[PDB]
């Protein structure tokens, strides 16, 4: 909310890099196993 | 999977990206009403009292608000949500007790739809910039929208089970660009071809032509009763034409105050003899044609579309190029109303007394019909003793059946002339055709005394039998009568035979229409 | 700048109709007096119905309907009757109102109709025409229908069950001697029941400084008044309308100071 | 409450979770009984 | 049931008795859909011994 | 389904002339005579009668 | 009517009429369709003339007195099914009145009318948005389901069933009954394709007048006659005048050759008006006469299905999905109504810039976002703490923020799912 | 006459007969984001995040998929608040 | 409910008052007045009075909304009258029209209580 509300001017397109797709990702080491709940 | 989820329409980048489905969004049935400004709509009071318009708090409307606030969502006129500064939106419908709340500089009251406001107003297919105009709102008790009929032509709506929409603006800043863009009164004419989209309409023309013609006297209570409606007026009663034996009052002398400001144009009449310009009486015209309007006042001349209608160089357009944007409205509205309140003391009709012929004519119509088969007959039989001579380019049967179908053209012709010859000036059929209100001069010949030769695919009626065409006729027979030409009028009845073929050329007449809508749209919106 | 001298004279009188003659005076009173045998003429009529028991044929809304519109005998009583808006009791009693009650049960295989002649009362001055009788429903063997209804007053504005009348005839000038109608071709129209004119004409000749007078009446009736008290209540009730309305003007040009 | 049979119109009272069926008749499709609670109408 | 060809849409002589020639709906299924004539009556089917 | 108790244009009371003219059409009368005999003289209260469906007594054959 | 045992049958959607009757011009082969004892319409006095503008361009003025006096009055049904059922061992369905303290899942509505059992007695007045059937599921306490009614019935409720369907499952079945009085929206139409709506409505006291006290039911505009030819329908008015004097009723077999226009005006003369059905009617307003005589007489009208009590419709800030906070159709049966491709160039036309804004913006899912200022990737924001924090550039300082629809966020979100990074670079 | 003349110009503006049709437009130099709203989206925008493609956003339905001021009328420009005149502006608060 | 009940064409509400006097400003000696709950029953009856003042210059009346209940009568008369006296005076000349016709009418029906033939 502090931080401005400003515009868009120009979009960008490209691949992304396994680098920044392990730096950004929310769950370190990474989803192992297949059953989501346990209790 | 993931490409599959945002496919073409319906998917995710066609769907949902540019068309979508919006609130503050109302619909239902549109009614006509005489009593409201070009500019106007009628909103019923279920739909005002559920659409909102946020307004900020600010020290000259406090009270007002805080007045509002006190009656929410059961008083009409009410309010049903308060914004404060913080975000905080509170329901008043839950609140215990209204009194406590105090409204603040800076807060936001979401107020009820009130007169006055500024809506935004579309029909079915918008095709051009004309099917979405913003109209401005006006609260009336029952549960139809309400629109005058003079704007039906832009919309071109048509009141028999129709619905159309209208979207609220929300903020202010779209709330001032719709009232200084789009507002109805800025769309008179259009870019597309240079005139005026709006004219006077159905019901309204046919009065305005028999309110102009040269003996129309007026009394002084109907004159005064007429000046009651007019919006525009400074307070003085004109001098009548006559002021002995008794004082009267004319049609042009009346219209002459409608007009505004002091606009010049020069018409003529739809029924003009186009001889009358070379002899005398050129700047007296017996007829009473060559509308002229000399410094703002009616001199002389009838009304009609060519006049009035949305033609260029009408007088609506003049007064739109000269004279400005808000004065056409008050045009527009003054001419509505005063032909309207006259017209419920002269009356109008139409009924079987305007579609009986005279005996003469029955009669000469027969004959033209009799000599008509009788040519056909010959050249029938000149064609099977082998005397016919093709044209150029032309095999027999062209030749044949063009000169067949060139002598029944005639024919019809010659019958169409004869029926249009009878007429009297009571006629109500010439009564709505002349003022060009609705109607067309073959109508008159159809309903009187012809309807005339039928024919699918643009040819006469096929052999759709072999060597026939119904298995009440004889084998290759190519008179009239046996390959579509219908002899009898709509008055007089069709015999079966004949209610046969009229309803082929109808249903092909009816199909081509189905056809035509969509591919219009589809072409129009890939070259958009 | 005055008043006229209005003068009437009766031609009919039956038992359900009335035909007069009003002489020298102005086309709007002869015809704002046209529009108040109609509309503003007070009657007694049902106005809630309640239902026990219905195992008819018809639903409940259908006989609810068919009730209201029975004419009741409203001949003398109508003035002592306040509007129940304005009496100062609670939703009824028997200042504002008259309560009826209906009861069949049909026990034998032959059908059964169920009349007018059912509708009891309490007050003996209010009761349904009959002194043939309209039907309300039929019932077979093993139905039955009761309920409880009172009985407003009211005029009809409201609701076209409150007027008193039938058809109300009106005609002035039966020969265009003014011409305010033009016939194109005068020959083929039937000549008026009032008019004067001989065997072998069509209009009267025109005369332009004419003015419409003699205006000729015929008012009907539906059972419930009178057709001469009809008449009587009309113009004693536009009187006093305008002499109402009088008050509220002097009130308003005194009160500018 | 209390049933309606749908052949001999015999009412009988069907206690809560109870099988459907009249009594003397042997049938299945039953009217619930009109209301107790009363309700006006206009004659308008 | 939006096939532009017209000559599966068109009035047919051959109808004359059989297929009423005025009852029919708009829109897209125009002539697709039709009722038989009063009088008109269907076989059903026999063995040719 | 039965007889309204008001012809719908002028108000003259119909509903309760349905069984007198079932009765006229019972021994001779045409439609136009028995219509004369029970004082309807406008045409639209003769419309409220000669153009009349009774349904009510088909409906009084199916058991309560 | 459609059928005589219209009171057994629990259709969906039943129309009756309560006065129907049968033509007075007829044409011979409707003995055998039966058109005479299961009829549609009412004969009414039609009369052709301009009155006060308000039935131009296929339109109908109707007397108000005579809708009062049963005029195409109607009636409307509606039923409605409820299916008790086991759809697992223990998920299992009651019909049983919901009190407030032991169910959960209730609205604010009132549960007062419901019995003991969980369904209405008839005879009651079921208004809009009232509960009919009270059924509650047991949880894994007693989560309580139900049944309302649309929005704005105002019906009585007729009868209640209850039996057995095929499975064996108890269900019931519920009528709702609704009358229809003509009012200035409705449909109506002749018998040669003249449909029209209804413009208003005048009293007894202001239609014009015959010279004996006829009013006519109906006016229609002289202005839809010449441009579509029915003079089919200028014939059965004037031969259904001579009907109604005679006391026959006429014969119209189409191609019978027995009747002329001329046969039938001679017969009217003798009666006592003008010989082409034509009359002089007075004026209602002013009493004085009409120049133009009217052609008045009777013909068979019908009442079509499209009433407007149920086109109309409004939507003002209702509710809203839930994956993509689209509006979407609440209780009330009132959505939004779509803003097609078509309508968004008649804006683009004019050149309103703000309104095409407003009308797929601000109106439909408006939304916030973060934004990173170096890098165009979405930020992390928890504005309770107020810590703005863009992960992958280690940036706190420069944040910012885009107002963007919602229906183009997860457009994003589903193409950083693809290995593409759109950057919304601010300049 | 004008639309006529705008029309038949540019139909006729890049040398050669491009049909207003499908693979007529498909031939121009437009951005990735216009041609993802037709049928193609997914391989052409697969092409365009090999290839690296930028993006302007000079378009209109460019802009208003984006939800952001379209350069149409009432966007060609933009409007600055000047600190001279505020000065002999009167101030009831 | 979106259909108004039917006491509303002729039942004033609380804050209503039947009359509202409003003068004109653009000519001399005109006058505005503004009844309410009323209908065309009383406007006209008005309007043909004041025809009948040879002091009168203009007189009319509208019903601005058929839907709406509420009448408009405009008065100018000369400069030696008053448009709140022209319009009182032509109250009282129709009182004491309708009072007279009723005695005249009372009359002519027991004129034959038995019978005058
Ligand atoms: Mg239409
Ligand atoms: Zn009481
Ligand atoms: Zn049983
Ligand atoms: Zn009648
Ligand atoms: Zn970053």
């Amino acid at each position: 909310s502090a931080c401005p509300l400003r515009t868009i001017k120009r979009v960008q397109f490209g691949v992304l890099s396994p680098d920044e797709l392990k730096r950004m990702s929310v769950t370190e080491g990474g989803i192992k196993y297949p059953e989501t709940t346990e209790g | 999977s993931l490409k599959q989820r945002l496919k073409g329409k319906e998917g995710r980048v066609r769907g949902n990206l540019m068309g979508k489905r919006v609130d503050f969004s109302a619909r239902t049935v549109i009614t006509p009403d005489p009593n409201l400004s070009i500019d106007q709509v009628g909103v019923p009071r279920s739909i005002a009292a559920n659409m909102t318009f946020a307004e900020i708090v600010t020290p000259f409307n406090i009270d007002r608000l805080q007045e509002l606030v006190r009656r929410g969502n059961s008083q009409y006129p009410g309010a049903k949500y308060i914004i404060r500064d913080n975000g905080d939106r509170i329901d008043l419908r839950f609140h215990p007790k209204p009194s406590d709340l105090h409204l603040q500089t800076g807060y936001k009251v979401e107020r009820h739809m009130c007169d006055g406001d500024i809506v935004i107003f579309n029909r079915q297919p918008t095709l051009h910039k004309m099917s979405m105009m913003g109209h401005r709102v006006r609260i009336l008790p029952w549960s139809t929208f309400r629109l005058n009929l003079s704007v039906t032509t832009p919309y071109n709506a048509d009141f028999d089970g129709d619905e159309m929409n209208l979207h609220l603006p929300q903020s202010l800043e779209t709330r001032a660009e719709i009232q200084e863009l789009a507002m109805v009164p800025r769309m008179i004419v259009t870019p597309q071809s240079n005139r005026p989209v709006m004219g006077i309409v159905q019901d309204t023309l046919t009065a305005v032509r028999k309110f102009t013609k040269r003996d129309v006297f007026l009394e002084r209570g109907e004159v005064m009763n007429l000046l009651m409606f007019l919006s525009t007026w400074d307070g003085k009663v004109p001098q009548p034409a006559i002021l002995k034996p008794r004082p009267l009052w004319t049609g042009k002398q009346i219209f002459s105050l409608i007009i505004p400001g002091h606009i010049n144009c020069i018409r003529t009449h739809s029924t003009h003899p186009d001889d009358e310009d070379s002899g005398p009486y050129k700047h007296i015209s017996p007829g009473d044609t060559k509308v002229v309007v000399e410094n703002g006042e009616l001199i002389m001349g009838i009304l009609c579309k060519k006049s009035l209608g949305t033609s260029a160089g009408s007088l609506v357009h003049i007064s739109y190029l000269e004279m400005g944007h808000d004065i056409t409205r008050l045009f527009y509205s003054n001419i509505q109303t005063v032909i309207n309140n006259w017209l419920l003391i002269e009356g109008h009709t139409i009924g079987i007394g305007d579609s009986i012929a005279d005996s003469k004519t029955y009669q000469d119509i027969q004959n033209t019909i009799k000599k008509a088969k009788q040519d056909v007959i010959e050249v029938i039989e000149k064609a099977h003793n082998n005397e016919l001579e093709p044209t150029p380019g032309n095999t027999l049967r062209q030749t044949f059946e063009n000169q067949v179908n060139r002598i029944l053209n005639d024919a019809r012709d010659k019958t169409g002339s004869s029926a249009q010859k009878s007429l009297s000036e009571y006629n109500n059929f010439k009564s709505m055709v002349v003022s060009g209100a609705k109607g067309s001069k073959i109508n008159i010949s159809q309903v009187i005394a012809v309807v005339g030769q039928q024919n699918v695919e643009g040819k006469r009626i096929p052999f759709g039998f072999k060597h026939r065409t119904l298995p009440h006729f004889i084998k290759d027979d190519y008179g009239p009568e046996s390959r579509g030409f219908v002899e009898n009028s709509y008055l007089a009845g069709l015999t079966p035979t004949e209610f046969f073929f009229h309803a082929m050329g109808g249903r092909e007449g009816l199909i081509d229409t189905a056809v035509k809508t969509a591919e219009t749209g589809y072409i129009q919106r890939r070259l958009i | 700048p005055y008043a006229n001298q209005p003068t009437v004279r009766i031609t009919e009188l039956t038992d359900e109709n009335v035909k007069f003659i009003i002489e020298n005076t102005d086309l709007a009173v002869a015809n704002s007096i046209r529009r108040v045998f109609i509309a503003e003429v007070p009657i007694i009529a049902i106005d809630w119905v309640q239902i026990d028991a219905n195992s008819s044929v018809l639903h409940d809304e259908f006989i609810a309907h068919r009730l209201g519109l029975i004419p009741l005998t409203s001949d003398d009583i109508v003035d002592k009757l306040q509007y129940s808006r304005d009496c100062t009791c609670e939703e009824f009693c028997p200042e504002c109102s008259v309560e009826f009650t209906l009861d069949v049960r049909c026990n034998e295989d032959q059908t059964r109709h169920v009349t007018s002649r059912d509708l009891i009362s309490n007050s003996p001055r209010v009761i349904p025409v009959t002194s043939d009788d309209i039907l309300i429903v039929k019932l077979r063997k093993g139905q039955e229908l009761r309920l409880r209804a009172y009985a407003k007053k009211g005029f009809g504005k409201e609701h076209a069950k409150w007027n008193p009348t039938a058809g109300v005839a009106f005609e002035y000038d039966p020969d265009n001697a003014l011409r305010h109608t033009v016939y194109p071709k005068p020959e083929e129209w039937p000549k008026s029941e009032y008019s004067e004119l001989d065997e072998d004409e069509s209009q009267a000749p025109y005369d332009p400084n004419g003015k419409p007078e003699r205006f000729y009446y015929n008012v009907e009736s539906c059972g419930s008044l009178r057709p001469e008290t009809i008449v009587l209540s009309a113009l004693s009730g536009l009187k006093k309308k305008l002499s109402d309305l009088q008050t509220q003007l002097s009130h308003e040009i005194q009160s500018d100071v | 409450m209390i049933y309606i049979c749908g052949e001999c119109h015999t009412e009988n009272e069907i206690k809560s979770r109870d099988p459907i069926r009249c009594r003397e008749c042997g049938y299945r499709i039953m009217y619930k009984k009109r209301t107790k609670r009363l309700v006006v109408f206009d004659a308008r | 049931r939006d096939g532009k060809l017209a000559k599966p849409r068109q009035l047919h002589n051959t109808l004359w008795g059989m297929v009423c020639p005025a009852e029919t709906p708009e829109g897209h299924a125009v002539g697709l859909v039709k009722n038989l004539a009063l009088m008109a009556y269907i076989s059903v089917g026999s063995q040719p011994s | 389904m039965i007889i309204p108790v008001r012809c719908f244009t002028c108000g003259k009371i119909v509903g309760n002339k349905w069984e007198a003219y079932l009765g006229l059409l019972q021994a001779e009368y045409t439609e136009g005579d028995a219509l004369d005999a029970l004082g309807l003289k406008r045409y639209c209260c003769r419309r409220m009668l000669l153009a009349h469906v009774d349904l009510i007594e088909k409906l009084l054959n199916y058991a309560p | 009517v459609y059928i005589t045992n219209f009171h057994v049958r629990m259709d969906t959607l039943a129309h009756v009429l309560y006065y129907p009757q049968k033509p007075l011009v007829t044409t011979r082969s409707m003995e055998y369709l039966r058109f005479r004892e299961l009829p549609a319409g009412i004969n009414s006095i039609v009369a052709i003339a301009s009155y006060t503008g308000y039935n131009q361009e296929d339109s109908v003025i109707m007397n108000r007195s005579a809708v009062d006096r049963g005029f195409f009055r109607s009636v409307f049904y509606r039923s409605y099914k409820e299916q008790e059922s086991k759809k697992g061992f223990d998920q299992e369905e009651v019909f049983e009145k919901p009190t407030r303290e032991t169910c959960q899942g209730m609205r604010h509505a009132i549960y007062d009318k419901l019995d003991d059992d969980g369904l209405i007695a008839p005879g009651v007045r079921v208004s809009g948005d009232d509960v009919i059937i009270g059924k509650t599921v047991t949880l894994p306490t007693k989560r309580d389901c139900s049944t309302f009614l649309r929005t704005s019935e105002t019906g009585i409720v007729d009868q209640v069933m209850v039996t057995l369907n095929q499975e064996g499952y108890k269900f019931c079945k519920i009528r709702v009954r609704s009358v229809r009085i003509p009012q200035i929206g409705d449909k109506f139409a002749s018998r040669h394709g003249q449909k029209g709506t209804c413009g208003i409505q005048y009293r007894q006291e202001d239609m014009p007048f015959t010279c004996e006290g006829i009013t006519p039911d109906i006016i229609i505009n002289p202005h839809a006659i010449p441009s579509r030819m029915t003079i089919g329908h200028l014939i059965e008015c004037l031969q259904g005048k001579v009907s109604a004097n005679k006391g026959e009723i006429g014969d119209a077999t189409p191609f019978n050759d027995a009747v002329n226009v001329q046969k039938i005006s001679n017969l009217l003369s003798d009666y006592g008006y003008h010989l082409r059905g034509n009359e002089v009617l007075y004026n209602g307003f002013t009493g004085r006469k009409i120049t133009s005589q009217i052609f008045i007489g009777p013909t068979y009208y019908q009442r079509l299905k499209h009433m407007v009590d149920d086109k109309i419709h409004s939507r003002a800030r209702g509710p809203i999905q839930i994956l993509n906070r689209q509006p979407m159709e609440g209780r009330s049966r009132d959505g939004g109504l779509r803003f097609g491709e078509m309508e968004r160039d008649c804006q683009i036309a004019h050149g309103a810039a703000q309104f095409l804004r407003e009308r797929l913006f601000e109106a439909s899912d408006p939304y916030q976002v973060h934004v990173c200022n170096l890098c165009g990737i979405m930020a992390i924001a928890n504005t309770r703490t107020h810590t703005y924090e863009c992960r992958g550039c280690r940036n706190k300082t420069q944040i910012s923020l885009v107002r963007m629809p919602y229906a183009c966020k997860l457009l994003f979100q589903e193409l950083m799912s693809m290995s593409i990074a759109p950057r919304m670079m601010s300049v | 006459y004008r639309h006529l003349a705008l029309l038949c110009d540019t139909m006729t503006c890049r040398g050669h007969l491009m049909a207003i049709t499908r693979h007529g437009v498909n031939r121009q130099d437009t951005g990735p984001l216009m041609k993802c709203s037709f049928e193609e989206t997914v391989d052409v925008l697969m092409e365009a995040a090999a290839h690296g493609e930028s993006d302007p956003m000079k378009g209109v339905s460019e802009n208003i998929m984006l939800g952001q001021l379209a350069p149409a009328g009432t966007g060609c420009f933009d409007l600055l608040l000047d600190a001279e005149k505020c000065k002999y502006g009167m101030e009831i608060p | 409910m979106n259909a108004p009940p039917a006491f509303e064409s002729f039942l004033l509400f609380e804050g209503e008052k039947k009359i509202t006097i409003n003068k004109d400003t653009k000519v001399p000696n005109a006058c505005l007045f503004t009844i309410n709950k009323e209908d065309h029953t009383l406007g006209n009856i008005i309007k043909s009075q004041l025809l009948k003042d040879p002091q009168v210059l203009f007189a009319g009346y509208k019903v601005p909304h058929p839907l709406e209940h509420k009448i408009i009568i405009r008065v100018q008369t000369t400069p030696d009258y008053s448009p709140q006296e022209a319009f009182t005076n032509a109250i009282t000349d129709l009182i004491s029209e309708l009072s007279l016709l009723e005695e005249r009418f009372r009359v002519a029906i027991k004129d034959k209580q038995e019978g005058i033939e």
